[PDB]
RNA sequence: AAAGCUCCUUCGACGAGUCGAGUAGUUUGGGAAUGCUGCUCAAAAUGGGAGGUAAAUUUCUUCUAAAGCUAAAUACCGGCC
RNA sequence: UUGACCUCGGAUCAGGUAGGAGGACCCGCUGAACUUAAGCAUAUCAAUAAGCGGAGGAAAAGAAACCAACAGGGAUUGCCCUAGUAACGGCGAGUGAAGCGGCAACAGCUCAAAUUUGAAAGCUGGCUUCGGCCCGCGUUGUAAUUUGGAGAGGAUGCUU
């Protein structure tokens, strides 16, 4: 950690202490991928397939209309970041389907 | 500014039971002390520093000791609540000083602790022997292990030869410079990266 | 309709192990 | 009932002091239960799987 | 009391911006001038310093322990070197401390 | 085991297999009664994580409730007061349809305690729920320390008082600055803030 | 037979018509930052929520929702003393 | 033909349970107008009265998807203060919290998501000579173990 300057204002302000390096708390592991949940999610994706809105976005991505796909994903899901993540996931499944074919 | 436009008389709370409630609280405290004797009536609490910039000058009692503090003081987390020590798993030790102070506090408590055996006929090696179970005892950990020095000492004497030179340029100028640099962090970074890009383009 | 004393005082095995090996201790603090 | 008889015969041998390894042997049975069978399939210990209609 | 009221006598004759989620602890910074600076020294030691029985020592005053964050510059100081530790300081206060022969140290 | 797969599959509610199952089961549940006993949970993973056990004293009841808003029962659908600038079609009930379903199931089985409930289906007219109930008079329930808290009389009709999960959601019992008015009980907080407190030595 | 402590290559499952978004009503000091409910859409895996001004990019800090229990200090124009 | 599952039924079958009263206080739902704003559809009265459902000796809440921005605090509740403050408000009458801080009181935990798989180790009920034996529930999962503060696998030598 960066040492504090000992001043009340400016960059790195605050009282000087000897900062410690903590062992990482187990409650902050959430979001990390596990082998079992990765295997189960891949199998369930294979068994179930895709949603109609996902089919629309993957077809737009196949035609390469990326901006319209992002706009349609944002309209369907609600937020720009979730739309971007969904479009990246659909890009990855297009790439694996093409490397299979 | 009088807020009497509702039906305020339906929910007027008087406090004519203040001495009676004090007497009730004192009776409950006596009963709790008699039930817990010879243990103290309260648990051991750590020393923590108050948050925000208004109250960080002062220390006070916290909820409980951290797991790192207990591990450094050599007390297992399952034994700790059974011998009068409060345990708080949410609090962390971001700095060495508070950790060291609380470990010293726990070591002092463990040095002054008397531990009676579970069975009288069969004392164990971790238990206090019968010739050491007799001593003068305290019943208030908030008094015997309180916050001794809540604030920093406001007055200290140093020799005239040890007077510091001070910040070069002046303390007021140092504060103004720190504020100005903080306000101009991003502008200078944009200018530096633009200059670097121009140098890369026309090297 | 109240629960019987045995059923109310019945406890789980993990709690039983915890109370077996770490009960509330009788202790005092020197002044 | 067969399990109870096996436990009683093994208890007689332990009462005599003989070893459970000496008196008993590895069992071989059909594995059932949904979570158990799924775990066996994932750990590749299953040779054949029969799924109900 | 009712007996003193006049009714008993009259018996028979009738801009800018809006700050959402303001936290005052951000803006907490009490100030003290330099003419009250020597009052923070304990009384006997202050009398010794002002009389001149301590010519080889200097008092160090932490304003944050007394509850003050800024040292302001109203008044004048005696010619005694004092170390002052403060979070904030005004230019005139620092200048007058420097004329008195002390230093203003910045803390957080 | 299998229930991880069932949870991942129940996430994907717009796949072909899940929509087919939802459609055929919705037709079946529409042909059945409004409240009827389910012999086993149709979502075993959801029931298990909400607290259902395959033990005597646990029952599942399936219930359908009419969805949409709430209508004020005034004559001819009109009130005779000040203008409201809105009709009775746009009035919103403050509890959930899940709560309505739980309360009706509790009235149907008044000898049991509602533990939890979960969505199973919906259509244009109804929402379909399954409610887990526990028998507080069964010996297998009374001998289990993980569940015998529900035998105590303070848990009589939790669904009527809002002590279930949907009730806590509707009462807004969460920590933080977004739940200032409701985290300790809205009416209790209001009474505290509108109580005039006068001490002896004022 | 169970149980604690110490160290560690590795593993480390964590709740979905739910979160979130739009809209309408109601509510709030939170009529730019509140909650609840109905309708429509509908998630993810260092992901998600929050960080009281809308948005994109890069960071940071805190926690870990959608399952559950639990005494005390608090209230009391009803009942009994 | 004979039987097994699954689903749905019958019984004055065996054993249980609910209703009503009370409702000062408590948890929800539903919900005014007089009044105050010159009148008045925003507003105020008031998220109140009346109406409905549900508890107890207290209830509720409660062990952070918290507060913060600090040298960081650390479940809930209540008092004092914060504070008539930040903020909201036709044509303005008015409305109005929270963190920190002092105190009273303090107490922590249980599941789902793992195969016991070298042995459903779990449980209701019936009959008893009170030793047990039966009929069943349950593998679409009852015990032991684990709950993020971690834990699982190892290694290690002492303690209970």
């Amino acid at each position: 950690p960066v040492e504090r300057t000992g001043l009340i204002r400016g960059l790195n302000k605050g009282h000087k202490t000897t900062r410690r390096v903590l062992k990482e708390r187990p409650s902050r592991r959430k979001g990390a991928q596990s082998k079992r949940t990765q295997f189960v999610r891949s199998l369930i994706r294979e068994v179930a397939g895709l949603a109609p809105y996902e089919r629309r976005v993957i077809e737009l991505l196949r035609n390469g209309k990326d901006k319209r796909a992002r706009k349609f994903s944002k309209k369907k899901l609600g937020t720009f970041g979730r739309a971007k993540r969904k479009c990246e996931e659909l890009q990855r499944i297009i790439a694996e389907s093409r490397r299979a074919h | 500014n009088n807020h009497f436009r509702k039906h305020w008389q339906r929910r007027v709370r008087c406090h004519f039971d203040q001495p009676g409630k004090k007497v009730t609280r004192r009776l409950a405290r006596r009963a709790k002390a008699a039930a817990l004797a010879p243990r103290p009536v309260d648990k051991l609490r750590p020393i923590v520093r108050c948050p925000t910039v208004k109250y960080n000058r002062r220390t006070r009692l916290g909820r409980g000791f951290t797991l790192e503090e207990l591990k450094a003081a050599g007390i297992p987390r399952l034994l700790a609540p059974t011998i009068g020590i409060a345990v708080d798993h949410r609090r962390k030790n971001l700095s060495e000083e508070s950790l060291a102070a609380n470990v010293q506090r726990l070591k002092d408590y463990k040095a002054r602790l008397i531990l009676f055996p579970r069975k009288s006929n069969k004392p164990k090696k971790a238990d206090t022997p019968k010739d050491q179970q007799t001593a003068e005892t305290t019943t208030s950990l908030r008094t015997s292990f309180g916050v001794e020095q809540p604030l920093a000492p406001g007055f200290t004497e140093i020799s005239k030869s040890e007077i510091p030179a001070g910040i070069e340029g002046g303390a007021y100028r140092a504060l103004r410079k720190a504020r100005s640099d903080a306000r101009l962090v991003g502008v200078r970074e944009k200018r530096a990266k633009e200059k670097a890009e121009a140098e890369a383009n026309k090297k | 309709r109240r629960l019987s004393k045995e059923d109310a005082s019945r406890v789980l095995e993990k709690t039983k192990k915890r109370l077996t090996h770490f009960p509330q201790r009788k202790y005092a603090v020197k002044a | 009932q067969e399990k109870k008889e096996r436990l009683l015969r093994e208890a007689t041998a332990i009462k005599e002091g003989k070893k459970k390894e000496d008196v008993s042997k590895k069992p071989y049975t059909v594995k059932y239960g949904l979570n158990h069978v799924v775990g066996l399939i994932e750990n590749k210990k299953a040779s054949l799987v029969l799924i109900a209609n | 009391p009712t007996r003193f009221s006049k009714t008993r006598k009259h018996r028979g004759h009738v801009v800018g911006m809006r700050h959402f989620h303001l936290l005052r602890n951000h803006y907490w910074r009490p100030s003290i001038n330099i003419d009250k600076l020597w009052s923070l020294v304990p009384s006997d030691v202050r009398e010794q310093y002002l009389s001149g029985q301590k010519k080889d020592t200097a008092p160090v005053i932490d304003l944050l322990s007394h509850g003050y964050a800024k040292l302001l510059g109203k008044g004048r100081l005696p010619e005694i070197p004092v170390v002052v530790r403060a979070r904030y300081v005004s230019a005139e206060a620092e200048r007058k401390v420097k004329e008195a022969g002390g230093v203003v140290e910045l803390v957080a | 085991g299998a229930l991880k797969y069932l949870e991942e599959l129940s996430k994907k509610k717009q796949s072909d297999v899940v929509r087919f199952l939802l459609r055929v089961r919705c037709w079946e549940y529409r042909q059945l009664n409004v409240i009827h006993r389910a012999s086993r949970p149709s979502r075993p993973d959801k029931a298990r994580r909400l607290g259902y056990k395959a033990k005597q004293g646990y029952v599942i009841y399936r219930v359908r409730v009419r969805r949409g808003g709430r209508k004020r029962p005034v004559p001819k659908g009109a009130t005779y007061g000040k203008p409201t600038n809105q009709g009775v079609n746009q009035l919103k009930y403050q509890r959930s349809l899940r709560a309505t379903a739980e309360e009706r199931v509790g009235r149907r089985c008044s000898n049991l305690r509602v533990l939890n409930s979960y969505w199973v289906n919906q259509d244009s007219t109804y929402k379909y729920y399954e409610v887990i109930l526990v028998d507080p008079n069964h010996k297998a329930i009374r001998r289990d320390p993980r569940i015998n808290w529900i035998c105590n009389p303070v848990h009589k009709h939790r669904e009527c008082r809002g002590l279930t999960s949907t009730g806590k959601k509707s009462r807004g019992l969460n920590k933080g600055h977004r739940f200032n008015k409701t985290r300790a009980g809205r009416r209790k907080t209001w009474k505290r803030h509108n109580t005039l407190s006068l001490w002896r030595y004022r």
